[PDB]
């Protein structure tokens, strides 16, 4: 039997790794990643969407001071769209909202929340829906300098969620189950910008504590 | 400081003054040693993952996630 494993990069549902830089826009990268996967699923086109659009225009969030992916999805729904990266390029600092409906590249019909702490529910969503926005504890030096392998540090605090990233699949490496996680710290972090995070290790780093995905 | 210079230049790092630069160098040195010890532990089966120096080398792990 083939293993049960999913990797949306292989199916063309994931854009290249971005670098958020100095700006606290992890939430905006996580949100556009989730929207990028649903757009690919809906329309067959893979397109970079605008994190800057979210940073400048999601008034329920705090731009470079941080925010929630759920508030981003609600903004795209209420706004009746989000711009392409091309129509609204990333400058890595908050500016006046300059949304332009002519650059619109995606829409949103709401969002779904994964039940708190339920890694099997997150797995079913990745498998059946696509890339899912997730929040983790990324506060450890072991995460800061992750290079390769399956990240599992017992000091990780599932109740200390301080970073937003994108689950793009799941699998197993050298007998260690993992989530495939796209980060937004550039391709010089991790494995070309990715980290494998321990799966079914009692919700390691709070991976399934605040997971959400947009409806399209 | 050959390696520290190449690291600063490669990552376009600037500091406000000598005290700030030496403070940052000290964090980086401590992180290099942490990386070396972790990877030695990983070679002995202690960890399922390995570390490497990157553009966040001169920062605390809290600073990376909490501006
Ligand atoms: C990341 N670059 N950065 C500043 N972070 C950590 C955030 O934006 C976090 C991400 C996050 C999402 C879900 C759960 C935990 C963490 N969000 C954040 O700090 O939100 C603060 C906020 C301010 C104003 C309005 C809403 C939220
Ligand atoms: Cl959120
Ligand atoms: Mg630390």
């Amino acid at each position: 039997r083939a293993p049960d494993s999913v990797d949306y990069r292989k199916k063309g549902y994931v854009t290249p790794v971005k670098n958020q830089g100095q700006c606290g826009s992890c939430w905006a990268f996580s949100s556009v990643g989730a929207l990028e996967g649903q757009l690919k699923k809906k329309t067959g086109k893979l397109l970079n969407l605008s994190p800057q659009n979210l940073v400048d225009c999601v008034s329920e969030n705090d731009g470079c001071g941080g925010g929630y992916m759920t508030n981003a999805f609600q903004y795209v729904q209420k706004n009746r769209g989000i711009d392409s990266e091309d129509a609204y390029p990333y400058v890595g600092q908050e500016e006046s909202c300059m949304y332009n409906p002519t650059g619109k590249a995606a829409k949103c019909r709401g969002y779904r929340e994964i039940p708190e702490g339920n890694e099997k529910a997150l797995k079913r969503a990745v498998a059946r829906v696509g890339p899912v926005s997730v929040a983790i504890d990324a506060s450890l030096t072991s995460f800061q300098f992750y290079s390769k392998g399956v990240y599992y540090d017992e000091s990780c605090n599932s109740d200390n969620l301080n970073h937003a990233v994108l689950a793009v699949g799941y699998g197993i490496q050298k007998g260690n189950k993992h989530w495939i996680i796209k980060n937004s710290w550039g391709e010089n972090w991790g494995n070309k910008g990715y980290i494998l995070m321990a799966r079914n290790k009692n919700n390691a780093c709070g991976i399934a504590n605040l997971a959400s995905f947009p409806k399209m | 400081d050959t390696h520290w210079e190449l690291w600063k230049k490669t990552h376009r790092k600037q500091y406000n003054n000598k005290v700030d630069e030496i403070s940052r160098r000290l964090i980086w040195e401590k992180n290099l040693k942490y990386i070396s010890i972790h990877n030695l532990e990983a070679s002995l089966g202690v960890h399922t993952y390995e570390l490497a120096m990157n553009h966040l080398g001169d920062m605390t792990s809290e600073e990376v996630v909490q501006k």
